[PDB]
């Protein structure tokens, strides 16, 4: 039985297979950070389930064969392209950000689909709920337009307001000056472009913003970049925390079913990530999406719904 | 809600209705009516928001009002028949009363400001259920009383429905703003036939619920409720705006789609009794529900407009909405006008 | 005099309903529908209505004491309106008492009076009947069978008021 | 003279241009109660003083 | 069609959900003594009540 | 003829619809055009995929087509039935007339110059 | 009754309460209950049209 | 091609595949049977 | 008709006329739905004891009730209104005219 | 309405023009009054005194429309002589079409609405010469 009324009426509840260790984490930080590598232990110590940071083909991963499609199916948006030219003529710098956010939006249902489904946590790297830092940083560098900002929170207002913020933020407090050096021992010639006002702006954002405001309603672990080094000091912080504050507490089978019927229905969680708002940055002339939507049909087991694509091996489509 | 109870209160919304249609009795029929009347609100306050507190209270103050107006007549009925029985009424002006009352819960004009604005603030799944199932009982109701309608009453609420409800959709690009014009113009057909020929009536009531349920149910699948929002259909779901296209044309009345079946059978049963100017009136004003009918379609189905890069990301996913019972309600909605003498099954 | 009984009264049913449709603060409101609520309660007593007359009465007093919770909380303002204080108001007042004193007025100079509708004049009791001596109360006997020949009505009013504590529910939960 | 102007202007410009102004005062209302119920009344009370609908 | 009595009309919310208004649903501030059974007669206990 | 019954046991003096009857062929062909709609609607391959969801929309639509036709033919019947026991009942206001001939009837003539 | 559920399946849901004519409890009679049966009686079956 | 996820469709739901076919053979079993007896219900009142 | 219906049948016009000329507090116009049906109860309730109409005695008991069921559901809407805006004036409800 | 509409057509055509014009002027005034209810209910006056500028301005140009059509049909029926013309309508239709762009002010809303006042006017004296129903009575 897939989910739905029936399920939920025939015992199907949230509260029957969600226990003590049923979290949603989320791990934030600047740009090399050490989240990565902090985020895969704390969800092996746990025993959660890890989600790589949400990217360009976060998508791709979940659907189809799980491999990342051309960049035309993803817009050409590029994030090297980004550190290029972040003033690029042709919008790459919101058209990313805008495309970013909706892969994080996706990512954040399929987490609390998993979570609400199964009663196993989840450790996430960044999330909706930091994206806009990086938003704020590109708007101060003047990267992109007030008008990109005001689509952005435009969206966010209409699709944000659907969730329940994570359990427990941890956030990794690297000092600028040593991510330019941590950036520029990586080696990726493009990332060294990168400029330490940028990063200072995300710094400013994730400080000035998104930690006071998670205070109040999720359970936040500040770690320096020494203190972070040692997993297992970070899981043990975990497993003392009280959980006294936040949405979580007012949560009943009744209301987590409405969650779980919108976050297993992607088409509804996306929905408002294409309101009909006409920026330069993201509207595709109808002759460009006709060409491309062609294309895509044209891959393989895209023609048709997932199970009657015959051209990969599904079988017994006359009776599906 | 829970899902036991928001089932509960879909049966008692149609035990209400069924209540007035199996009623031999004024009262159980006003009964009926509030049993409906209370069972709905819940279902437009369903969303909690500020619009839809304001789309409920509208609703309950002319609803309730209306049902004041329908047992003021049925008392005075009362008065001088001493009878309760469900039939013509007695006294011209419990006739005026009732006739008004059910025109009020019926949304036609000039009652008809509260159907634009409830519809609008509510959710598609619950003005599907107000522009549809919530004119069986008020219809039922006129369908046993009409010998003692006033003619000239009935017939102006009907050619004022069919200006207003023309007029009103040519101003909209909110899709539920339009079908609540849609609907009150159609109303106006249903009863212009009603003191000539009440199985007509039922044959209109019957094909614009099939339509009206295809359009609702094709909004649905694609949460759609303006018309922008409406023109990215053709970059997901291309047949979509096919289907979309094809009842339109219908619900415009085109040959030799089903909703031209109506107009026709309606055109017919009026010119029988010598009424020509009538007809002819309605029918050229209802080419202005055709007018901001086909700009739907033009923005829709006939032209591509402009898309967002957003949009690639929802190609990689099936639609997931019931959308229920959608296959059949298309063909019938478009494909029944060789088998109408099947009206005949209506009287 | 005491042969118009049911007419004074109705004219007072009629003071009430001028004194809440003209709208003053629900406060006064209230008590003009306490007001009307007790006279149409001795109407209908005097028709032989005892158990309907009292219980309207009661249904009303206790509708009205919520009405009057709910307006202490939602619907009043620093200096609620008499009829005396507002324009609009006491326009509608007058108006209502000026237009029921002169349908009084003139249906007792006629005996009789024509107020769009042909309304007789001669006191109520000349429609009442006249032979009746059995060992019960008619109304009562009617009023009793609800649960005998009214199952249907039962079943009905039964459920509707079980949907109406779901509904509320429903509706009051933001 | 003709095709471009007078034919246009006598039929299809000014037909489409009267449904216009139709639309616009027909839908340009302030979506408040107390005018709509305030309309009810006025159409009551001509439905029974001017055309007598209820004889 | 643009109009005079239509140029402050904005197209709805996308989801229909309006913000909420910043109305102060306001305390009522009693004065709960010095003369009080309850307060020993010099206490001024100055208190906000809903309801 | 009988309250809120869908078949009066009148009916049945009538002949049944066949089963190859060309309105019913075409309920039929609209079921089939639903099974058809579903597919696309729903991404499926449109002619090959679910036969049996296809069958039982070509099934279903004409079951419920039979009996609905059948009720149509009885309804007519009983509309000629009606008409004819009034005009029965009632020869005066039909009655037969006497009918000429043309070369007895005056009709005008007008040229077409 | 637009649909006579009440006829096909021989259940009185309320038609007992229709006419005041009809029986009543221990046989009270409404004060017009002969001029309610006399028209009743005259225009049963006729229809409207010819019994107005 | 080979789905990362298995697809809710992936193979056919037997259950639901015998109650579509058994339905269909069903209603058309009755409605012949049915339209067998309207015909010779009909020559019988009709002495045919 | 007697004299009596005269002053019923004029509370439930001016009830009718305060329901449909609104003011400024959604309060007063539920009240004079109330009082609309007040008057009905009493109209009706006449009417049935006047002629011995036995089994309408209960006529007038099943009106009060659903009387009570509408206005449990408008005080429902006047809460959530109240809670909206703080204060149950009708003029804050106008968000659909567009 | 119906009182006031037997009243002119139980007066012939060309006889008694004066008491026509009452007939139309009584027609017109009531409906700029019913609009000017309407109007008043549904978009308030910014005061008291201008909701009366606006009805005795709406009451008045309906008055004034049908005033020159029921006077102008009047005298084209009696001095061409003949009571039973359609064009005698017409010529009293327009009329009051261009009394109408007149009060309003705008040659344009002159044109338009003498051509429809005056054909729509025609046609009403062809339905009453030959009978037409607008609300026929239902009889099959
Ligand atoms: C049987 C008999 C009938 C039974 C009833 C008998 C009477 C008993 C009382 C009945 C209840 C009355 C309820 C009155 C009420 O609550 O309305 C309050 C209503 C709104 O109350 P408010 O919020 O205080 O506003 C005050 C100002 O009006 C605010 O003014 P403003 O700021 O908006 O300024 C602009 C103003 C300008 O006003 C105008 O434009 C007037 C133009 C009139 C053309 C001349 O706009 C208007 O007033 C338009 C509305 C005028 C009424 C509609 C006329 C069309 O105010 C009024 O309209 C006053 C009317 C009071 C007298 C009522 C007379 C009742 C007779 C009805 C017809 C009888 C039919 C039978
Ligand atoms: C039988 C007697 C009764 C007579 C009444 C009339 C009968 C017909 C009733 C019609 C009812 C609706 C059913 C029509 C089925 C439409 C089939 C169709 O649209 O083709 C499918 C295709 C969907 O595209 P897709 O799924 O993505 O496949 C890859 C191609 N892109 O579609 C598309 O790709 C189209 C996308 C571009 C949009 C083109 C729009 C112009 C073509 C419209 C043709 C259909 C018009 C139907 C209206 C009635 C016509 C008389
Ligand atoms: C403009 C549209 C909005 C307004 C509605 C239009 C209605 C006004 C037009 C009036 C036309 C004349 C008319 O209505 O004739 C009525 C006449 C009634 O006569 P009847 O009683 O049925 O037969 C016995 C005669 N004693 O009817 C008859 O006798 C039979 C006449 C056949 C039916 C004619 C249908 C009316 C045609 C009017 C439009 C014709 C012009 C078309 C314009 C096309 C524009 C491109
Ligand atoms: C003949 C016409 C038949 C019309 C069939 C109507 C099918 C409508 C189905 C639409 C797609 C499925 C759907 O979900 O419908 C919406 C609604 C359920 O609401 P939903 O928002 O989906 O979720 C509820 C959880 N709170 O679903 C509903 O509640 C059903 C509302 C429609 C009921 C009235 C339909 C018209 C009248 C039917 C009688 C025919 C005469
Ligand atoms: C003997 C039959 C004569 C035909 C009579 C047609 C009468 C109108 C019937 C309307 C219903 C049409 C069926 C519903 C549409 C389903 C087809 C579709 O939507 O897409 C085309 C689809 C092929 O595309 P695909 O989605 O990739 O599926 C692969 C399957 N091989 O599927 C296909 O491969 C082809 C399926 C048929 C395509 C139908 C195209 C729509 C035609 C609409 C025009 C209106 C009909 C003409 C008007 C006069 C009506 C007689
Ligand atoms: C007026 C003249 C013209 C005549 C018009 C007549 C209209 C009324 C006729 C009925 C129209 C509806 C016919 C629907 C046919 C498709 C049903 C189907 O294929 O379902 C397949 C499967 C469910 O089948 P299942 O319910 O398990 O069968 C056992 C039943 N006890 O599961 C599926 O995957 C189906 C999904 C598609 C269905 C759309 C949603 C509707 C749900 C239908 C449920 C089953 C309907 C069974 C139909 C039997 C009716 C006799
Ligand atoms: C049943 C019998 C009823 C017969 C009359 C029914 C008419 C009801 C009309 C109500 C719905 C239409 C509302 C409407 O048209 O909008 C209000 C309109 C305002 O228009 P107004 O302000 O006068 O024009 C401004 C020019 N600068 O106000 C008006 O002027 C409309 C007047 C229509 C009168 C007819
Ligand atoms: C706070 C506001 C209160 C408002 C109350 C409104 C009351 C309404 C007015 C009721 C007055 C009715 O008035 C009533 O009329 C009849 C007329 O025959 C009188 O009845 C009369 O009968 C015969 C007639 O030949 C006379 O001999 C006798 O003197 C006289 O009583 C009553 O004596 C009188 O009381
Ligand atoms: C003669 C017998 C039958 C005649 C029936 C004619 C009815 C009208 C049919 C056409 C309807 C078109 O309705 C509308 O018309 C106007 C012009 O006319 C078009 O509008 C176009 O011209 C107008 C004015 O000339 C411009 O202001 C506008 O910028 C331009 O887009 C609209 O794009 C079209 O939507
Ligand atoms: C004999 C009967 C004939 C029946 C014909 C059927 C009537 C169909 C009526 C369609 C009405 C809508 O048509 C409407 O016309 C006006 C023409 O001013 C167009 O409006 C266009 O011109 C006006 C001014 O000229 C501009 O203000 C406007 O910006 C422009 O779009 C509208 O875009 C169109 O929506
Ligand atoms: C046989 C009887 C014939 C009866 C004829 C009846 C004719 C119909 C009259 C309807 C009422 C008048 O209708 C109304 O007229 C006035 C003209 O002042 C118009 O009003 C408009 O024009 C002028 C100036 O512009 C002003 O009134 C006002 O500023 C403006 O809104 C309205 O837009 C219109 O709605
Ligand atoms: C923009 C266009 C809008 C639609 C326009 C429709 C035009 C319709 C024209 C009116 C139809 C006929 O209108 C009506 O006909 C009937 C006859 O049957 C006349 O009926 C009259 O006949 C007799 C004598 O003949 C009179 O003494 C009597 O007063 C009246 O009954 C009406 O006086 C006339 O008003
Ligand atoms: N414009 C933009 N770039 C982003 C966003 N999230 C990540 N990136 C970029 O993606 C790259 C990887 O980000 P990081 O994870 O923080 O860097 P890292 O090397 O992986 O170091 P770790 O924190 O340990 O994972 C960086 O270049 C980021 O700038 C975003 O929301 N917007
Ligand atoms: N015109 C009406 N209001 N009544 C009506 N339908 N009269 C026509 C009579 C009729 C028509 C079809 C059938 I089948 C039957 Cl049995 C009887
Ligand atoms: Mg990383």
């Amino acid at each position: 039985l897939q989910y739905g009324p029936l399920a939920y009426i025939l015992g199907e509840k949230a509260t029957k297979k969600m226990t003590e260790k049923s979290k949603l984490i989320t791990v934030d930080g600047n740009i090399c950070s050490g989240k990565s590598k902090l985020a895969k232990e704390i969800a092996e110590k746990l025993g959660l389930k890890h989600f790589p940071e949400a990217g360009i083909h976060y998508v791709d991963s979940t659907t189809g064969d799980g491999k990342p499609l051309p960049v035309q199916f993803s817009g050409n948006c590029s994030l090297e392209k980004f550190y290029d030219d972040p003033k690029s003529n042709d919008g790459n710098s919101y058209r990313l950000q805008a495309w970013l956010y909706a892969s994080r939006l996706l990512q954040y249902a399929d987490a609390l689909e998993h979570l609400l489904s199964t009663g196993q946590g989840v450790v996430l790297e960044r999330s909706i709920y930091s994206d806009f830092v990086f938003l704020e940083a590109m708007y101060r560098q003047g990267f992109i337009r007030k008008q990109c900002v005001d689509h952005y929170n435009q969206v966010k207002k209409v699709t944000i307001c659907e969730y329940l913020p994570p359990h427990v933020v941890v956030y990794v407090d690297v000092p600028v000056p040593e991510v330019q050096s941590r950036i520029q021992k990586k080696g990726n010639p493009h990332e060294m472009k990168i400029t330490s006002a940028y990063l200072q702006d995300i710094e400013n954002a994730y400080k000035g913003t998104f930690l006071p405001e998670m205070s109040e309603k999720c359970e936040v672990l500040q770690y320096s970049a020494w203190e972070a080094q040692d997993a297992e000091k970070v899981v043990e912080d975990i497993e003392y925390l009280k959980y006294d504050k936040g949405p979580w507490l007012d949560q009943n089978d009744r209301k987590l079913h409405k969650l779980r019927m919108l976050v297993q229905d992607k088409l509804e969680v996306l929905n408002y990530t294409s309101i009909p708002v006409f920026l330069p940055e993201v509207t595709v002339g109808a002759h460009q999406s006709d060409q491309v939507f062609q294309e895509f049909t044209e891959l393989p087991g895209r023609k048709y719904r997932a199970g009657y694509n015959e051209d990969v091996g599904d079988k017994w489509i006359w009776l599906k | 809600m829970n899902p036991i109870i928001f089932i509960i209160i879909l049966l008692t919304i149609m035990l209400g209705t069924i209540i007035v249609m199996i009623s031999s009795h004024w009262l159980l029929v006003w009964i009926g009516f509030e049993m409906n009347m209370l069972a709905i609100i819940p279902i437009m306050m369903k969303n909690h928001n500020p619009r839809a507190t304001e789309a409920s209270t509208k609703y309950f103050l002319t609803q309730s009002t209306a049902s004041m107006l329908l047992m003021m007549a049925v008392i005075i009925n009362l008065m001088f028949s001493g009878q309760w029985t469900v039939m013509k009424l007695f006294n011209p002006m419990a006739s005026m009363l009732m006739t008004m009352a059910l025109a009020m819960k019926l949304g036609m004009a000039p009652f008809h400001f509260w159907v634009p604005e409830v519809t609008q603030g509510i959710p598609l799944s619950s003005g599907l259920i107000l522009l549809t199932w919530q004119k069986l009982a008020p219809m039922s109701v006129l369908y046993q009383i009409f010998p003692s309608i006033n003619l000239n009453l009935i017939l102006t609420l009907s050619v004022l429905s069919i200006l207003i409800g023309g007029w009103g959709g040519l101003n909209q690009t909110q899709l539920r703003k339009i079908m609540a014009y849609s609907s009150i113009a159609h109303m106006g057909w249903m009863t212009a036939v009603l003191p000539y020929n009440p199985t007509m009536t039922l044959l209109n009531l019957i094909i614009y619920i099939i339509m009206t349920s295809t359009m609702f149910t094709m909004f649905m699948a694609n949460s759609t409720t303006t018309t922008l929002s409406l023109s990215h259909t053709w970059n997901k779901t291309p047949i979509m705006t096919v289907l979309i296209l094809a009842t339109l044309l219908s619900m415009g009345g085109l040959p030799p789609l089903s909703g031209f079946m109506p107009k026709w059978m309606i055109i017919q049963e009026m010119t029988k009794n010598n009424s020509i100017i009538l007809p002819t009136f309605m029918a050229i004003t209802a080419l202005l529900n055709l007018y901001f009918y086909m700009r739907l379609t033009y923005s829709t189905t006939l032209t591509m407009f402009p898309s967002t890069n957003n949009m690639k990301m929802k190609w990689q996913f099936p639609l997931m909405k019931k959308m229920t019972f959608l296959p059949t309600m298309v063909v019938l909605s478009t494909m029944m006008l060789p088998l109408t003498p099947m009206l005949s099954v209506l009287e | 005099m005491m042969l118009y009984i049911v007419f004074i009264l109705s004219v007072i049913f009629v003071m009430g309903f001028v004194g809440f449709s003209s709208k003053p603060s629900p406060i006064y409101g209230g008590l003009g529908l306490i007001v009307s609520g007790g006279v149409g309660c001795g109407i209908v007593l005097n028709f032989g209505g005892s158990f309907l007359g009292l219980m309207v009465f009661l249904i009303y007093l206790g509708g009205m004491m919520v009405v009057f919770g709910y307006t202490t909380a939602m619907a009043t303002e620093q200096y609620p309106e008499i009829w005396l204080s507002n324009k609009a108001v006491l326009g509608a007042f007058v108006t209502g008492l000026l237009m029921e004193f002169f349908m009084v007025y003139y249906v007792l100079k006629d005996k009789e009076v024509e107020v769009v509708f042909e309304f007789n004049g001669l006191g109520d009791w000349v429609i009442y009947d006249t032979g009746d001596s059995g060992f019960f109360s008619e109304e009562a006997m009617g009023i009793a069978a609800l649960y005998s020949y009214g199952t249907w009505l039962v079943i009905v009013t039964g459920w509707s008021l079980l949907i109406g504590v779901v509904v509320i529910m429903e509706i009051t939960r933001g | 003279l003709l095709d471009l102007i007078w034919l246009e202007a006598i039929l299809p410009k000014t037909i489409s241009l009267a449904q216009m102004k139709a639309s616009t005062l027909v839908t340009n209302q302030k979506g408040l109660i107390k005018l709509y119920f305030l309309s009810f009344l006025i159409t009551i009370l001509i439905s029974m003083i001017l055309f007598n609908f209820h004889e | 069609y643009p109009t005079k009595e239509t140029a402050h009309w904005k197209p709805p919310p996308w989801n229909d959900v309006d913000p909420p208004k910043d109305t102060l649903v306001s305390n009522l501030t009693l004065n709960f003594g010095p003369q009080h059974p309850a307060a020993h007669g010099v206490l001024r206990l100055v208190m906000e009540l809903s309801g | 003829r009988a309250t809120f019954q869908f078949l009066p046991d009148e009916a049945r003096s009538l002949p049944p619809p066949k089963l190859t009857d060309p309105r019913l062929a075409f309920v039929g062909f609209l079921g089939y055009c639903s099974g058809l709609i579903d597919n696309a609607i729903r991404r499926r391959p449109v002619l090959l995929a679910g036969l049996h969801r296809q069958l039982l929309y070509i099934t279903s639509f004409v079951f419920v087509g039979y009996y609905l036709l059948k009720r149509q033919d009885y309804m007519y019947a009983v509309r000629d039935h009606d008409m004819f026991s009034y005009i029965k009942s009632h020869p005066e206001d039909f009655p037969e007339k006497d009918k000429k001939t043309y070369g007895e009837v005056f009709e005008e003539f007008h040229p077409v110059r | 009754p637009f649909f006579d559920v009440q006829k096909r399946l021989g259940v009185d849901l309320d038609r007992w309460m229709t006419i005041q004519s009809a029986e009543q409890p221990h046989k009270i009679p409404s004060r017009c209950h002969a001029f309610e049966k006399e028209w009743i009686e005259c225009a049963h079956g006729i229809g409207s049209i010819r019994a107005e | 091609k080979f789905y990362i996820q298995e697809p809710p469709h992936g193979s056919p739901n037997w259950l639901k595949v015998g109650l579509t076919l058994g339905t269909s053979v069903f209603l058309w079993i009755y409605l012949i049977k049915q339209h067998n007896e309207d015909v010779l219900e009909y020559k019988r009142r009709n002495g045919l | 008709m007697s004299m009596v219906y005269m002053n019923i049948m004029m509370a439930f016009t001016v009830s009718l006329v305060g329901l449909l000329m609104y003011r400024s507090h959604l309060m007063s116009s539920l009240l004079c739905l109330e009082g609309m049906m007040l008057s009905l109860f009493v109209m009706a309730a006449l009417t049935i004891l006047n002629s011995h109409f036995t089994l309408a005695s209960m006529m007038p008991i099943i009106l009060l009730v659903f009387a009570a069921c509408e206005a449990a559901l408008g005080l429902s809407l006047l809460v959530m209104v109240s809670n909206t805006y703080g204060t149950d004036y009708v003029q804050n409800l106008n968000l659909l005219q567009c | 309405a119906k009182t006031v509409l037997r009243q002119y057509w139980d007066i012939p055509e060309g006889t008694e023009c004066h008491r026509k014009t009452y007939a139309t002027t009584s027609i017109g005034g009531a409906a700029g009054l019913v609009v000017s209810a309407y109007s008043v209910a549904l978009k308030t006056p910014t005061s008291f005194l201008e909701g009366v500028a606006r009805t005795g301005r709406y009451t008045f140009t309906a008055a004034a429309i049908g005033a020159i059509f029921g006077l102008t049909s009047c005298i084209s029926a009696q001095v061409r002589e003949k009571p039973d013309d359609p064009l005698n309508y017409l010529i009293g239709g327009c009329a009051g079409g261009l009394i109408l762009g007149a009060r309003t002010r705008s040659y344009g809303i002159g044109a338009a609405a003498c051509a429809y006042m005056g054909l729509t006017a025609a046609l009403v004296k062809m339905g009453q010469l030959e009978g037409w129903q607008v609300f026929a009575e239902p009889k099959v």
